[PDB]
Order: C-alpha cells, then sequence, then structure tokens
C-alpha cells in the first residue's frame, strides 16, 4: 500500500528552525517527483515545493523561497523540508504530496481537495 | 481513536495476507511447460474513424464490434467482412466508453457529457435513434457495462459506481467506496460481482445486490486504468501507470503475481485474458500490447502494429481473435 | 547555319555556270581569261558561305598563255589564302561539348539511382500517403522522365521518325520539371498564405497543372512547327518559334522566385516570434534547403538570350547549369526524403520491427 | 470524525472474509488454464480451414 | 533561356558545322 | 443466400459516403479546450464569443470553431484532459489581478506543458482583468514581490508596446507574470507546442480574432514543420 506518514511539526517561536520528515512507504521512492503543500486555517490548499526524482531541480512558491530547504534521502526514502525563519503567515498543516506518475515532469492534482497520494498531515504553526 | 483503531485494524489484515502467503505462485508453478514464443499476425484493419478510438466493446456473437471514437460516431463494425453496419452519430463528440449488449439489442456509450445514452439498434425506422439518457453523474463516465437489456452498470469520475434500470432510467444501486476517479469495470461471468479500479491504487469488489464492497486490494502504486476477471471469475487483473500489471485473487486476497519489466516505463491503458486465461493482453501507451503469460510472469510476446496509444483491447468471448483500438483512429484485429 | 545540303546546290550551281590564259573550273571558282604574263585575282566567290568576302583569290597566267605550273608538279599555282582568313583547323568546342555531356550525364545518373530508389520509400508506405508527398512523388517523377527524355537524346542522335518525336518528348519532359516545381512552390506558398488551405480541394487541380499544361504549349508547338518548317530532325532553331517553349517555362521559374520570396519572408516572421543569432542558425538551414526544392538556380541565368559558344558567358553557364540542372534531382531526394525526420523514423521503426 | 466513524466498520467487514492460503488459491489458476488450454485458439493457433478472420 | 534547348541547338549546329569543314578540306585537297 | 451480402456490402456503401461527408465537416471546423479557475473569467470570455461540458460556437472569416469548457467534473483532470490531446489549442485564461492565486496557475500551466499527451498543442494563453490588475497596482496596497520576491530585480521588457495613457507601474507588472509564464514555455517548448500570450479585459470587442489568428499561426507552423523549416 501506498503511505506516506509526515513527522515534525508543532509550536515555534517566528524565525524558529523545524524539520519535516515525511517517511514513503509501498512504493519505489526514486521515480516520483514529490511535493510539499499545505492548508492555512480557514483557506484552501497551496502548494509549497517539489524536488525531482534525484533532486536535481527544486522549485519553491516564493513566499517561502530562500526560507526553506527541500532535500530527498533515496537510502532510506524519506522526504525533507529544513525550515529556517518562520513567519505568522506559515501556520498550516504541511501535507507530502507524491507525483501521480511514475517517470514524468508534471504533476497534475497534488494541490486536489481529495487527492490519493497525500500524507495525512502534520500541524505547524508558530507563536510565542 | 479513530486514526489509530483504523490503522490497528489494518494490521491484522496485513497480518493474515502474510499468514496465508505460504509460497508463490512463480515457484509453485516454475515447473509447468511455458507457452513459448507466440506470433499474432493482423488479420484484419477497421478503417473508417476520423479521430482517436477510445474504447471498444465484442458482441457475444463474436462477430460484430462497436467502437467509439472522439469525433462523435458509434461505427458497429462486422469484423468477418470488415463492412459498417451501423454508424451511430452521438451528441457530445467526447465519448470514453461503450458496451454491447449481451442480447445485441442496445449499444450504450458516455464521456465527458456525463449521460450513458442507450441506442436502440432494433427500431423498425430506417437507422438507430437514442433509447434512453441516464442522468445522475456528475463526473466523467470512465466505463459503461451491460448485466442485461434492462440493467447497467456504469463508472464515473466522481468516486461513484451505479446500478441503473434503463426502463425507468433512475439510479437503484450506488456504489461509494473510491476515493479516487474511477477507470474501469470488470463483471464477473455470473453478474453478481464486480471489480472496479480508480486513480488511488486500489481495485474494489463490489456486490451488485447489495451495493457493499466485499473486498478491496492494494498493491499498486498509482491510477488503475484497466481490470478484467480470469475468466472463471475467482480472479482479476489490472493495470496501472506505474507500467506494471497485477494478479489479485478473491479467495486468497493478496497479490498473486507482478507483470513488470524494467525496459518497460509506459503506463497500461488495457488488459484483458484470453479465452483460458494462460495469456494476459494488456495494452501499453509505448504504442503496442505485450502479451503476458499469466502463470510464469514471462513475455510471451508482443503485438506491435499501432502508430499511436493503444486505447481499448478486446478478446472476442470464442477468443478466436483480439482486437486492439488506438489513438491512431485505427481498430486492428489480431489472431 | 548554310546546311551542306544548301552549300552542294550553290557549288552545283555555280560549276553549271562554268561548264589569253582560257576559262577553267577548280573545283569551286570559274577563271576568267587572263592576260599573258599576269597575276589574275578574282573576288572570293559570294557561293561559299565561310569565304571572306573582302578577299581575291590569286592565278599567275605565263607569257606563253598557259595557267602557271607548280615548281616539280603538273599541278596549277593558286593563292586562296585573302578567301580562307575566317578559317581555322582545331579543336576547342570538339572537347568543350564532350565535357558538357560527360558532368550532366553522370550527373543526372546519380539523380535517377537515389530518385528512383526514393519514389518507392513514398510508395509502399501507407503511413507516408499524404497529399504533401503526393505532390513529391509527381516531382520525383519529373526529375526521372527529365533525366531519362535527355539520356535518350544524347544516345539517339549525338552517339527522322526517331528524332522528330525524341524532341518533343524532351522539350515535354522539360517543361513538366520546370513546371512541377511550380506546383511545389505554389502548394507550399498555399499552406502559409491562405487563411487554412484545403489540401483535397486543390490536388486534382495540380495534378493537371504539373502534367498538362505543360503538354497545352509544347504540343501547339508541335502543331506550328510541323504546319510551317517541318525541315530537319526539329533539333534546329527557326528564329522566334523557339519562344512558343521557352517563354511559358521561363515564366514559370518568375513565379517560383517571387513565390520563394514570399515563403522566405514569412519564414523569417515565424522564426522572429518563436536569439537573433539563432534566428540566422535555423533560417539559414532552412533556406538552403529550400533552393533545391523551389528551383531557384535557374533565376540566375534565366534572360540570357543565345549567345556565341567561345564566349566566357556560354563557357561558364553551360558548366554552372548542366553541373546544378543534374544534381537537383538528387539534392531534392536527399534532403525531402533521406535527410527527412519522417521517412528516417520508419525505415528504422521497419528495420528494429523486422 | 463521522467520515472516520464509518471507516472502522467498513474495514472491519472486509476484514471477516473467510480467507484461504495462496497456495490452493494459486493451483486454481493452473486447474483453469489447463481444463479450457484446448479451447483457447491464441495458446495453441488454429488451422485457417475453422478461423474465420484468415 | 532554358540551357539545355540552347545546349541541345548548339551540339546540333556544331555537328553541322563540322561536317562543313570536312567538306571544305575535300574541297581543298582537290584543288590542291 | 448472397442476398444478404449485397444488402450488407450496400449499406457499407451508403455509411461510408456519409462519413466522408461528415469527415470534411469534422476537419474543417476547429477545436479548443477553455480552461482557467472559478474567478479567472473563462464565463466573461465566452460572452465576448458572440460571432456536464459547454459547446461554444462562433463564425471568424467563414470557419467554425468549437470552444469546450468543462463544469461537471471534479477538481482531479489528470484523466479527463488525455481527451484534449487533439485539439487546435488550449484557450488557457489566468486571473491576473489576484496575486494570491497566480502561482497556481503557474503550476497549473506547466503540467498541461510537460504532460507526455498535450506536449505538441499550442496554448492560446489569456490573462484577464488586466483593467482590475492595474487598479491594483495604483493602489499600492497589494505588493508583488510579498508572492514572487523575483520581482525586485525585474525590469520592463525591451520587446514592450505599452497602451497610451499607461502607468509604467503597471506595464512592469502585467509583463513580469506575462514572462513568468513564459519561463516554462522557454524551458522545455521545442518547436513541438508554442505559447500566445495575450492581454484581455472584459470590455474587449475581440478575443474571437486572436483566437481566429492564433490558430491560424498553429496552422502555419504545423505545415512547415513538416517540411523540415521550423
Amino acid at each position: 500500500q501506498v503511505q506516506l506518514q509526515e513527522s515534525g511539526g508543532g509550536l515555534v517561536q517566528p524565525g524558529g528552525s523545524l524539520r519535516l520528515s515525511c517517511a514513503a512507504s509501498g512504493f519505489t521512492f526514486s521515480n516520483y517527483k514529490m511535493n510539499w503543500v499545505r492548508q492555512a486555517p480557514g483557506k484552501g490548499l497551496e502548494w509549497v515545493s517539489d524536488i525531482s526524482q534525484s533532486g536535481a531541480s527544486i522549485s519553491y512558491t516564493g513566499s517561502v523561497k530562500g526560507r526553506f530547504t527541500i532535500s530527498r534521502d533515496n537510502a532510506k526514502n524519506t522526504l525533507y523540508l529544513q525550515m529556517n525563519s518562520l513567519k505568522p503567515e506559515d501556520t498550516a498543516v504541511y501535507y507530502c504530496a507524491r507525483c501521480p506518475a511514475p517517470f514524468t515532469r508534471d504533476c497534475f492534482d497534488v494541490t486536489s481537495t481529495t487527492y490519493a497520494y497525500r500524507g495525512q498531515g502534520t500541524q505547524v504553526t508558530v507563536s510565542s | 481513536q479513530l486514526r489509530q483503531e483504523a490503522e490497528q485494524l489494518k494490521n491484522q489484515i496485513r497480518d493474515a495476507r502474510k499468514a496465508c502467503a505460504d509460497a508463490t505462485l512463480s515457484q509453485i508453478t516454475n515447473n509447468i511447460d511455458p507457452v513459448g514464443r507466440i506470433q499474432m499476425r493482423t488479420r484484419r484493419t477497421l478503417r473508417g474513424h476520423l479521430a482517436k478510438i477510445y474504447a471498444m466493446h465484442w458482441g457475444t456473437d463474436s462477430r460484430l464490434l462497436v467502437s467509439a471514437s472522439q469525433d462523435g460516431k458509434l461505427i458497429i463494425w462486422d469484423s468477418y467482412t470488415t463492412n459498417k453496419v451501423h454508424a451511430i452519430p452521438l451528441r457530445s463528440s467526447w465519448v470514453m466508453t461503450c458496451a454491447y449488449a449481451p442480447s445485441g439489442n442496445y449499444v450504450a456509450c458516455g464521456g465527458l457529457d456525463n449521460i450513458c445514452s442507450i441506442y436502440n439498434l432494433k427500431t423498425r425506422e430506417g437507422n438507430v435513434r437514442v433509447s434512453r439518457e441516464l442522468a445522475g453523474h456528475t463526473g466523467y463516465l470512465s466505463c459503461c457495462r451491460f448485466l442485461d437489456d434492462n440493467q447497467i452498470v456504469t463508472s464515473s469520475g466522481d468516486t461513484t459506481c451505479a446500478l441503473w434500470d434503463i426502463e425507468t432510467g433512475q439510479q437503484t444501486t450506488t456504489f461509494t467506496g473510491h476515493t479516487g476517479d474511477v477507470m474501469s469495470l470488470s463483471l464477473a461471468p455470473d453478474t453478481r460481482l464486480f471489480v472496479s479500479g480508480a486513480c488511488d491504487a486500489s481495485a474494489k469488489l463490489w456486490d451488485v445486490r447489495e451495493g457493499m464492497c466485499r473486498q478491496t486490494f492494494t498493491g499498486h502504486e498509482s491510477d488503475i486504468n484497466a481490470i478484467c476477471f480470469f475468466p472463471n471469475g475467482n480472479a482479476f487483473a489490472t493495470g496501472s501507470d506505474d507500467a506494471t500489471c497485477r494478479l489479485f485473487d478473491l479467495r486468497a486476497d493478496q497479490e498473486l503475481m507482478t507483470y513488470s519489466h524494467d525496459n518497460i516505463i509506459c503506463g497500461i491503458t488495457s488488459v484483458s485474458f484470453s479465452k483460458s486465461g494462460r495469456l494476459l493482453l494488456a495494452g501499453y501507451d509505448d504504442f503496442n500490447c505485450n502479451v503476458w503469460d499469466a502463470l510464469k510472469a514471462d513475455r510471451a510476446g508482443v503485438l506491435a502494429g499501432h502508430d499511436n496509444r493503444v486505447s481499448c483491447l478486446g478478446v472476442t468471448d470464442d477468443g478466436m481473435a483480439v482486437a486492439t483500438g488506438s489513438w491512431d483512429s485505427f481498430l486492428k484485429i489480431w489472431n | 547555319v548554310m546546311t551542306k545540303e544548301e552549300q552542294i546546290f550553290l557549288l552545283h550551281r555555280a560549276q553549271a555556270q562554268c561548264e589569253p590564259c582560257l576559262p577553267e573550273w577548280d573545283h569551286i571558282l570559274c577563271w576568267p581569261l587572263g592576260a599573258p604574263g599576269e597575276v589574275v585575282a578574282v573576288p572570293c566567290p559570294d557561293y561559299i558561305y565561310d569565304f571572306n568576302h573582302k578577299g581575291h583569290a590569286y592565278r599567275r597566267c605565263d607569257r606563253n598563255g598557259s595557267w602557271e605550273l607548280v615548281p616539280g608538279h603538273n599541278r596549277t599555282w593558286a593563292n586562296y589564302s585573302e578567301c580562307v582568313k575566317f578559317l581555322t583547323n582545331e579543336t576547342r568546342e570538339r572537347e568543350v561539348f564532350d565535357r558538357l555531356g560527360m558532368i550532366y550525364t553522370v550527373g543526372y545518373s546519380v539523380s535517377l539511382a537515389s530518385l528512383t530508389v526514393a519514389v518507392l520509400i513514398l510508395a509502399y508506405f501507407r503511413r507516408l500517403h499524404c497529399t504533401r508527398n503526393y505532390i513529391h512523388m509527381h516531382l520525383f517523377l519529373s526529375f526521372m522522365l527529365r533525366a531519362v527524355s535527355i539520356f535518350v537524346k544524347d544516345a539517339v542522335l549525338y552517339s527522322y521518325a526517331g528524332c522528330r518525336v525524341a524532341v518533343t518528348f524532351f522539350l515535354y519532359f522539360l517543361a513538366t520539371n520546370y513546371y512541377w516545381i511550380l506546383v511545389e512552390g505554389l502548394y507550399l506558398h498555399s499552406l502559409i498564405f491562405m487563411a487554412f488551405f484545403s489540401e483535397k480541394k486543390y490536388l486534382w487541380g495540380f495534378t493537371v497543372f504539373g502534367w498538362g499544361l505543360p503538354a497545352v504549349f509544347v504540343a501547339v508547338w508541335v502543331s506550328v512547327r510541323a504546319t510551317l518548317a517541318n525541315t530537319g530532325c526539329w533539333d534546329l532553331s527557326s528564329g522566334n518559334k523557339k519562344w512558343i517553349i521557352q517563354v511559358p517555362i521561363l515564366a514559370s521559374i518568375v513565379l517560383n522566385f517571387i513565390l520563394f520570396i514570399n515563403i522566405v519572408r514569412v519564414l523569417a516572421t515565424k522564426l522572429r516570434e518563436t536569439d537573433t543569432r539563432q534566428q540566422y542558425r535555423k533560417l539559414l538551414k532552412s533556406t538552403l534547403v529550400l533552393m533545391p526544392l523551389f528551383g531557384v538556380h535557374y533565376i540566375v541565368f534565366m534572360a540570357t538570350p543565345y549567345t556565341e559558344v567561345s564566349g566566357t558567358l556560354w563557357q561558364v553557364q553551360m558548366h554552372y547549369e548542366m553541373l546544378f540542372n543534374s544534381f537537383q534531382g538528387f539534392f531534392v531526394a536527399i534532403i525531402y526524403c533521406f535527410c527527412n525526420g519522417e521517412v528516417q523514423a520508419e525505415i528504422k521503426k521497419s528495420w528494429s520491427r523486422w | 470524525i463521522a467520515q472516520a466513524r464509518k471507516l472502522v466498520e467498513q474495514l472491519k467487514m472486509e476484514a471477516n472474509i473467510d480467507r484461504i492460503k495462496v497456495s490452493k488459491a494459486a493451483a486454481d489458476l493452473m486447474a483453469y488454464c489447463e481444463a479450457h488450454a484446448k479451447e483457447d485458439p491464441l495458446l495453441t493457433p488454429v488451422p485457417a480451414s475453422e478461423n474465420p478472420f484468415r | 533561356s532554358v540551357s539545355e534547348i540552347q545546349l541541345m541547338h548548339n551540339l546540333g549546329k556544331h555537328l553541322n558545322s563540322m561536317e562543313r569543314v570536312e567538306w571544305l578540306r575535300k574541297k581543298l585537297q582537290d584543288v590542291h | 443466400q448472397r442476398n444478404e451480402e449485397k444488402a450488407q456490402r450496400e449499406a457499407n456503401k451508403k455509411i461510408e459516403k456519409q462519413l466522408q461527408k461528415d469527415k470534411q465537416v469534422y476537419r474543417a471546423t476547429h477545436r479548443l479546450l477553455l480552461l482557467g479557475a472559478d474567478n479567472s473569467g473563462k464565463s466573461t470570455i465566452v460572452k465576448q464569443m458572440r460571432i456536464g461540458i459547454f459547446e461554444t460556437k462562433f463564425q471568424v472569416d467563414k470557419v467554425n470553431f468549437h470552444m469546450f469548457d468543462v463544469g461537471g467534473q471534479r477538481d482531479e483532470r489528470r484523466k479527463w484532459i488525455q481527451c484534449f490531446n487533439d485539439v487546435t489549442a488550449i484557450i488557457f485564461v489566468v486571473d491576473s489581478s489576484d496575486y494570491n492565486r497566480l502561482q497556481e496557475a503557474l503550476n497549473l500551466f506547466k503540467s498541461i506543458w510537460n504532460n507526455r499527451w498535450l506536449r505538441t498543442i499550442s496554448v492560446i494563453l489569456f490573462l484577464n482583468k488586466q483593467d482590475l490588475l492595474a487598479e491594483k497596482v495604483l493602489a499600492g496596497k497589494s505588493k508583488i514581490e510579498d508572492y514572487f520576491p523575483e520581482f525586485a530585480r525585474y525590469t520592463t521588457p525591451e520587446d514592450a508596446t505599452p497602451e497610451p495613457g499607461e502607468d509604467p507601474r503597471v506595464t512592469r507588472a502585467k509583463y513580469f507574470i506575462r514572462d513568468e509564464f513564459l519561463r516554462i514555455s522557454t524551458a522545455s517548448g521545442d518547436g513541438r507546442h508554442y505559447c500566445y500570450p495575450h492581454f484581455t479585459c472584459a470590455v474587449d470587442t475581440e478575443n474571437a480574432r486572436r483566437i481566429f489568428n492564433d490558430c491560424r499561426d498553429i496552422i502555419q507552423r504545423m505545415h512547415l514543420r513538416q517540411y523540415e523549416l521550423l
């Protein structure tokens, strides 16, 4: 079975550092263009960042460009999102979203309401 | 509490799967005589679809087949003489499915217009006319399968398999449980159960009488685009975008075997068994179909003769030939 | 200009007319009376086309009234040096004409070898049976009939039922190749200038134009030569009657050039809108491969009139023309049938399959 | 909470099935592929006398 | 002017002139 | 009896007569797919075409266009977008005013551009509600570089033809969003498919000519690629 169990998240004061880990299971991790998506309180799903099959090409939404670092570890089949600087705007639930097709650079439907290959999600909230 | 209880329920289900997984189909069937190199040649090519052929269905007599193209045509061919018995102009150009009734009296089709239109072939008037429209689905009709002249089972892109009464045109039973666009069906021989693969890597075995999901199978890693019962009806095979086909057994309830090749990185559009079920015929997106030995997972052979993506595949009820539609607007028959 | 036939007739007339020193025939002129001991001068005869007509031929009359003999011979002394002023005895055009044939005979040979294998490739492939390749097989056929008809002329006459009809085929199989290039240009120009051009609607118009319209002006030229000037194998110039073929062919070569400028003007726009240098790197590639197809070789020496053979214009033009005219069908087959993305895909597809 | 409330018994009805061994069910596919082997005109090619498509 | 036609004519006339000079040589020898 | 064979053959002659008759009509008509969002303004553009799925007809210079807007389906479009692989062009309509949603339209553009089946279809990309974009820039409350940090290092391109009475601030903004779409278009699109960006408002009396015009360029280049020119 395809399973994505995110870890990390919690309360950090603004400017804090937080390490979200997505342990994939039940598929070849090395093929799929893994993404990160988040849902603000009382707001629709939005895309945060992605990473290619081997980690070559990396993009970010721009709202978190320079503040967020994404890397994939094909050894243990894990995805990471290293947070550097947090803003109260960043309070949301982060879902570790996987690309549907295995060998394609396109990624249709990752921010969909009821996407199948997304994780359960971990609440990342920022306050003092 | 709900998340932990749901997860802990999946634990003994996974444990019972490993407990009953005593050996592997490969290990048991490693001593059987291989099917050997199978060479099927194109016997007839059917021409006259303007656009890509999206779906196709044989008749029970193994002679007439119906094909749908993305240009609003339902051409009913004569596979023996290569003649157009009928050409039905569909209201919506966008049609993703077609079924030929077991009696051959009516023919169905649907797509992005959300309606499984039934056409009456046996009208005493010159040509065919629309029998009834089936409104009630809120998603693209992926597949439509007849049970008998008055009962039709449909699938849509709104995670909804429905059973209809074509006399009243009301959705009698609705099957719910999929979390993804439902892409295909397969009715059991007795038409009491039907499996249904969806865009969530999970094929569900439905019960026609009850409307409840009897079993759910996972093991795929992407959208399931094709599904077909083993001819006895105690197993089925599925085809997904992760460039593999997995054979599942209802009574065992595991993944019996997988049909994947290192050089194949294209999804499967269509699968179908032979009449004996020994060959599995998977229609890949690399523009040709491959003939898998269902008991050894060995590539017996290849049906390479399509210019574009193979969209549909059928085997006649007597098994004497294999039709194969494609996006090159050409319907070829193999034997 | 003057036939051997005519020159024999003119000498015969002069001989019949011929039939102090006394008159006698020397085979070319009748000598008059010669004064005793005098040099006799006769104007170089009118009846000899090739003679210098400002000159005199000379004999000597004896004091004894006998034509002067050649020391140690029975021969009559004569001096024809002035008459032969415009004469020679050598070979310049002998090897030039032969070398001209030597080039294009090999030139049309590599065209025939490469085109015949090319037309079969476009023939038995059902997937390539588009209306565009339908223009190509007809154009490919034009350079084949051109390469065969020219071979026939050189073999038949340069090696009268066999020559009156061989010329007509040579002209017709040449006007069509000069016209099937126009159809190629008109077709490509109509795909780019007509807003959603109907390919199949006008496809029959091209086939009649490509093969039929050439036959309209070739046959009428035959119907004009025969009824006025039938003499010889029809390989001679009758003055301005040679413009009934050339003018309709030359009117095609200007239309291809006007169509080629229109295509290159548009293809310059398309590359600009797809960086200034990469426009050159692709515009140049597409413009050079459109030269063999459109036949813009011919526009260079289009309006050159009939010229003297030893002239440097005639020498270069024929060496330039036969070089390019012969190899066109060769260039077209490589560019449009062997360096073709679509064709190379299938040949390896059928190679890999088989 | 309601969505997950219905998930517990939906999955429970799936776990109550009388499952059998793979080995028992594996041999059934060989049994049907052997009984109907002779009747499949693609595993054993058919002479052109009774092949309608030839 | 199409080069093909012109060259054809010229070759015809070229051979005609050669025949003419061949006869001319004969007549010269006769007078000699 | 041979009577049934002739009647079967007779029907096929009449059937294939009808298919040829309707083949001319099918090939002569251009199909378009209309894409956008709730706030994109696809609804407004189809109103300008006065000359479960929604079929729009407009005739430009005696040429028929079918514009197909898909309404019924869910937000998951990775399996029904495969139907529209043989269309002339994808009319992708973007709301340039709302910068919050403008990144999502870039990802949607990227998936279409890089799709294994849509990788040969041109995109006639329309940036609607440019009127609402101008009033957003002039107010100054909404800052582009909050969403796009690269906008701080951007200048109006030299290939800019601003309309008369247009403020420089609008043109700098309205071309950064265009140029942002063309980064994806120019990254992988190599002669196979082309993007046709445009700036439309709700009060334009055009966008039918522009579709007709941009379609003619699509068909022109399709012909020229066969001739190995482009």
